[PDB]
């Protein structure tokens, strides 16, 4: 008991002297040192009231008004599992909290004085965290949506059918597979399948692209179209034989490869 | 003590954009590069902007503008290369620019192949030495690639980060320990952090560090080097709120600081002083941690005029002047008190001992 | 690898570059050497196919990929 008003006599901040009791946490399940330690408790106590006060008052905010969605998106995650990961750091501290409560407090602080109200709380603030409700309504409006990258590749100015919300269902998926929800098998096939095709039809909607700008640049300048003929007509040939092509065949391997050299060629 | 030393900010380039990198000139101290991403109210401006400035003289303006089609998620100085300045982009195309050429566009871009960059490009650095270098890339998909400075048309080298059997690994932060060109850390949008080696027979992931719940934002290694050699430790800051201190051969944690009541986006270490690193977190308050004062209360705190969203943070090779970006394009640069900048010739030993004391 | 780092930084040419390659043998083998192989690769074997399009140009195809320089992916063709 001489070494716990040393406690006192060397801390300073309320963090060193949670800390003390987190180390001596055991030594307080004696009944003498439990009734040694009691004008403490009380500040400790309403310092984690202060704390998970403040906790209630961030998440009144809203997720879309707080800055946690704009740093998220900003992060490249995804809104949906930005708002997931949100509530489970606030689920996470308030779980922290409720340990800090049962250190400074001792074993049976639910039935305490004090540590009725905060155990209340706490049941009642992680019953509104809970998430479900967001995963099931994301993985309904996806299911709803009855998204398909199947199909021709190409499609007649000329385009390629992949749209950026097919990389952003395939982060969603990357994400909340992480968090543990249990992802339908139909939208891993479909994530699996976008992250497969991202690459190669980003090489294909880049070297249309680059083919268009480098047609406009040869049409608005006639009298250098005969050098031309020959990149122009090869390229032509190779988008020809692109049009029998599907998102399952083999050929898409080195075709997105070689069509995009030729493209790149055609513009030296 | 914490004051203020300069308010750099451009109603043109730099509103209503996001600070989403800052580096510093390791030749030219005085130089700052800084990157943002794409202005949300109008479309014409262009997405990524790359903005240089001087701390020498009291240009409002930047020293020199860049921009690109794509948002620029990072941007660097080449360290061995002073009239160059590398860029990541959220289309994963990486842009060089050259001060001494006038073009605002990029003078040389990586292509968007299969093999070269596609997802989101967060994490570029210069790694090796004068007589030779390479820039290594790592996009969020797990892809890795080296290039060089002289030929961006072609990656020198690829491969992708691939742990736990079929896994990739969505990179957000990356580091490199001083004196290290093989071994680095990076970290994962799913908390782990991963120590990988760029050649040898286990190339990639090689060890995997747990203990963070949320995503990593920031990762940084060891720079002080002094007599004690702690290459070896790492801080790392993610959405846990949380500042964790880890060592590359120990798997778990060394530290946790838990003071932030926000995430944290961004943490590294002072470049001259071993034991001091500075965080800085979502409610616009940056932290000093000095480790040889205290473990709990940062050393040095302050807050950011109208709290933004701090997103970056980064020192002065000479350690004295600290510039953080906020989610405002407002970047503001303060100067600390050398009572704390400044190590004392037994904060190495005094460092040693208090991690003996953990 | 910082003696490796060191060989670019001496060499300019293509021949010096082959002669430091034949100094060191067994860095061709261990598989963490190869990358700053892989770094060097584009560098000369390439430019050593530009000189093609010949015994003594074969032994400087060798000299990169290292003994038995038939047997690399590359070297097949």
């Amino acid at each position: 008991t001489a070494r716990l008003r040393d406690q006192l006599g060397t801390a300073k901040n309320a963090n060193e002297m949670f800390r003390i009791f987190s180390r001596f946490n055991a030594l307080f399940v004696r009944p003498h040192i439990r009734g040694a330690i009691r004008e403490y408790q009380t500040q400790l106590i309403q310092r984690v009231k202060d704390d998970i006060e403040s906790l209630h008052d961030k998440f009144k905010v809203q997720y879309p008004q707080s800055q946690a969605c704009k740093m998220s998106h900003v992060r490249d995650l995804p809104p949906v599992s930005g708002s997931i990961i949100w509530a489970k750091q606030i689920d996470r501290q308030l779980t922290a909290y409720m340990k800090r409560v049962e250190d400074v407090l001792g074993k049976g602080w639910e039935n305490h004085v004090e540590g009725q109200k905060l155990k209340q709380d706490g049941d009642s603030f992680r019953m509104k965290l809970n998430t479900q409700e967001i995963f099931d309504d994301w993985a309904r409006k996806v299911q709803q949506r009855n998204l398909g990258v199947s199909g021709r590749i190409f499609t007649i100015k000329l385009k390629v059918n992949f749209l950026p919300e097919i990389i952003t269902l395939s982060k969603e998926v990357r994400n909340l597979k992480w968090l543990g929800f249990r992802v339908p098998l139909a939208i891993v096939n479909k994530a699996h399948q976008a992250n497969q095709l991202y690459p190669f039809a980003i090489s294909l909607i880049e070297s249309v692209r680059t083919y268009e700008r480098t047609c406009e640049k040869v049409e608005e300048r006639n009298t250098i179209s005969l050098l031309v003929a020959g990149l122009k007509k090869e390229v032509q040939a190779l988008i020809a034989e692109g049009i029998a092509l599907v998102w399952e065949s083999y050929k898409l391997d080195p075709y997105v490869q070689r069509l995009a050299e030729t493209v790149f060629n055609f513009q030296e | 003590k914490l004051s203020l030393n300069r308010q750099f900010f451009d109603e043109r380039w730099s509103k209503h954009r996001v600070v989403s990198c800052l580096d510093w000139s390791s030749q030219y101290p005085e130089l700052l590069v800084a990157s943002y991403n794409n202005n949300e109210d109008a479309p014409h401006e262009p997405d990524g902007v790359a903005l240089v400035w001087n701390m020498k003289y009291k240009k409002t303006t930047p020293e020199y503008v860049f921009h690109c089609q794509s948002a620029v998620m990072s941007a660097t100085f080449a360290k061995f290369h002073p009239n160059l300045v590398v860029g990541g982009t959220y289309s994963g195309q990486i842009v060089l620019w050259d001060n001494r050429s006038n073009k605002r566009t990029p003078v040389q871009r990586t292509p968007l192949s299969a093999a070269a960059h596609t997802h989101p490009v967060y994490c570029v650095n210069v790694v090796g030495t004068q007589n030779a270098h390479n820039l290594i890339s790592i996009s969020t998909d797990g892809k890795i690639c080296s290039w060089s400075l002289d030929m961006l048309s072609h990656p020198q080298d690829s491969m992708e980060l691939v742990h736990k059997q079929s896994k990739a690994v969505a990179v957000t932060s990356m580091s490199f320990p001083v004196g290290d060109v093989n071994n680095f850390v990076v970290g994962s949008e799913e908390g782990s952090v991963y120590t990988a080696c760029r050649h040898g027979s286990k190339a990639g992931i090689s060890e995997m560090f747990e203990g963070h719940q949320g995503p990593i934002t920031g990762i940084h290694c060891h720079a002080a080097v002094g007599a004690v050699d702690f290459s070896h430790l790492f801080v790392t800051s993610s959405f846990d709120w949380t500042v964790k201190l880890w060592t590359t051969k120990n798997n778990k944690p060394l530290y946790s600081f838990e003071d932030n009541a926000d995430y944290v986006y961004d943490v590294m270490w002072s470049p001259t002083h071993p034991a001091l690193f500075a965080c800085v977190d979502g409610m616009g308050r940056l932290d000093l941690w000095n480790l040889n004062n205290d473990t709990e209360v940062p050393t040095a705190s302050i807050s950011v005029e109208g709290n933004p969203a701090l997103n970056r943070v980064r020192w002065t090779h000479s350690g004295r002047e600290i510039a953080v970006g906020d989610s405002e394009g407002q970047i503001v640069i303060y100067d600390v008190g050398e009572q704390i900048a400044v190590p004392r010739n037994d904060e190495w030993a005094r460092f040693g001992r208090t991690l003996a004391e953990i």
